[PDB]
């Protein structure tokens, strides 16, 4: 990732001022919600039939929490996210057969999750530097496929 | 296609939109040259300036062009035809970047109606987006 | 919009595949595979080596698919329903692979269809799966 | 970009074989008749009306020879693309106003000129070799844009 500092300085700011369990559910919900394909990898998941019963779904939620746990590894390491997703490419690839794609659809339903909650807050330019991070996540974790 | 719940969801979302149209359209530019540097290409004749005021004018004509495809939500095809024949013979824009515009325009409308930007709602205003976008592209080649 | 000369190109194209359709069919899913190794997750359940028979039979099942929406070209929507339900609660997958098979099969037809490989009927050909892609991924959400 | 050494010989030896002039008039033509969207940047060429007009257009001819010429040296380059391209990218980007997804659409139709020329020797994966290229010189052509 190609952050300037000042983008850097930005994206940590606000990664403060989130609750990551409470947007983590939320990001994976609104993907299951506005991408009902990406339900596939899911079923075992129990009813993805309704709005309500994705969001409030107890497996989507603890899910949620775990993914976007694994992100804000990643934001501590923005220098080496190769490294640092390395074992869980290898892992996405050969044992879940996640189509990468599915991680630029996360990125962009994260970044409106972000605007959702942080309101005004969510410039322009603060966005600029998350579309950078989401795209950088989205490319390790697609670094291992083969 | 469009069903009678998304119809209901985009009437009422863009519905609170009102007169901020013009400015979430111009909001939703000035976020989508800042993310995606690439559509700028489009308008090299441009002040891409903060509070260009060519900006505030495209963004009210993208916002009227919106509000004119919720107004005829059963004919969008008829509805946008003109604007369809624009983006085909002249403009000549690169369909990846309808996706672009669609998506800070959902950034937008998040950033400002928190209570009525529920997981239902983004769902609807997504697949209108791209019904616009599709509407737009559809007499290209 | 298909015109009427490129559903002439398409079904003049397709008229010399003939018998061979089911190795074409086979031969663009391995150039995809080896060219787009991220398409590999949709066939965890295949032999994906060289000349597998998974590959080969899914090879005829495809061609033949092209062939039945050659036929109807007219009403594509159509004659590719229950294909286009079977990808839509089924199979699932992401619509940008569609540009990925589409693109190994026009790259399989020039390399074996050089003197109708034209211009007019590349162009034609391209529009033909761009439909085909559409008609199998419009029933999503 | 990420060519194995067998992976650089085919690309390479296949090179060898190809009539740079034929060729690039040949992928260029192609991708105005296919993507009529692309004859935005060359009103100035004359009649793109039709196919045989556009084939036929020497400045297209010459045009796509240019092209290929500039893609052809950037094979010599193939560890450094970016540095390679840093200069025509700049350019595209600051004073031509391309938008970098066109490099992407005729790498594409490049690949299927090459299939078109070589039928048989354009083996699933000499193909998969020239599909790393073009990605590649997408990628180089597209880096300096801002
Ligand atoms: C920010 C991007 C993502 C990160 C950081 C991430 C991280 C993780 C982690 C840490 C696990 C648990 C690993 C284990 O079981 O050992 C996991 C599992 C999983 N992930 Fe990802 N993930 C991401 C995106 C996605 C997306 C977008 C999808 C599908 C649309 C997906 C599908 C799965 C599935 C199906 C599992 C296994 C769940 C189960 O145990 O049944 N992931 N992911
Ligand atoms: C749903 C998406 C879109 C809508 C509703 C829309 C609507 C419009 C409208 C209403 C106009 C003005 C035409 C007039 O003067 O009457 C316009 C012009 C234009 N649009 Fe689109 N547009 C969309 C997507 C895009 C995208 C994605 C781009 C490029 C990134 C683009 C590039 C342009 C350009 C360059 C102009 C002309 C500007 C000028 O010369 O003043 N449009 N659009
Ligand atoms: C040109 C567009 C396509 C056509 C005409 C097409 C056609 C077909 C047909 C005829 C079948 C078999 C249905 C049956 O068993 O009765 C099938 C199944 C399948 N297709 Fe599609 N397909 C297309 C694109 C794609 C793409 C791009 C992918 C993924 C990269 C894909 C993934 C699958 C899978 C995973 C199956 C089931 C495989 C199995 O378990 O046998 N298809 N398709
Ligand atoms: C394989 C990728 C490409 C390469 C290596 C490339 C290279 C070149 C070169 C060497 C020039 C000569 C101009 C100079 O040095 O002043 C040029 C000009 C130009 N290119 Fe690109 N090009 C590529 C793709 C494209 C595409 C896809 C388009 C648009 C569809 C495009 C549009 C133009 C235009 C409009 C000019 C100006 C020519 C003139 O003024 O007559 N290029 N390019
Ligand atoms: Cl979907
Ligand atoms: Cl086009």
């Amino acid at each position: 990732v190609h952050l300037t500092p000042e983008e850097k300085s930005a994206v940590t700011a606000l990664w403060g001022k989130v609750n990551v369990d409470e947007v983590g559910g939320e990001a994976l919900g609104r993907l299951l919600v506005v991408y009902p394909r990406t339900q596939r990898f899911f079923e075992s998941f129990g009813d993805l039939s309704t709005p309500d019963a994705v969001m409030g779904n107890p497996k989507v939620k603890a899910h949620g929490k775990k993914v976007l746990g694994a992100f804000s590894d990643g934001l501590a390491h923005l220098d080496n996210l190769k490294g640092t997703f390395a074992t869980l490419s290898e892992l996405h690839c050969d044992k879940l057969h996640v189509d990468p794609e599915n991680f630029r659809l996360l990125g962009n339903v994260l970044v409106c999750v972000l605007a959702h909650h942080f309101g005004k807050e969510f410039t322009p330019p603060v966005q600029a530097a998350y579309q950078k991070v989401v795209a950088g996540v989205a490319n390790a974790l697609a670094h291992k496929y083969h | 296609v469009l069903s009678p719940a998304d119809k209901t969801n985009v009437k009422a979302a863009w519905g609170k939109v009102g007169a901020h149209a013009g400015e979430y359209g111009a909001e939703a530019l000035e976020r989508m040259f800042l993310s995606f540097p690439t559509t700028k290409t489009y308008f090299p004749h441009f002040d891409l300036s903060h509070g260009s005021a060519q900006v505030k004018g495209h963004g009210k004509k993208v916002a009227d062009a919106l509000t004119n495809a919720v107004a005829h939500v059963d004919d969008m095809p008829n509805a946008l035809s003109a604007l369809s024949d624009l983006h085909a013979h002249k403009l000549r824009v690169d369909p990846v970047n309808f996706k672009l515009l669609s998506h800070c325009l959902l950034v937008t409308l998040a950033a400002h109606l928190p209570a009525e930007f529920t997981p239902a709602v983004h769902a609807s205003l997504d697949k209108f987006l791209a019904s616009v976008s599709t509407v737009l592209t559809s007499k290209y080649r």
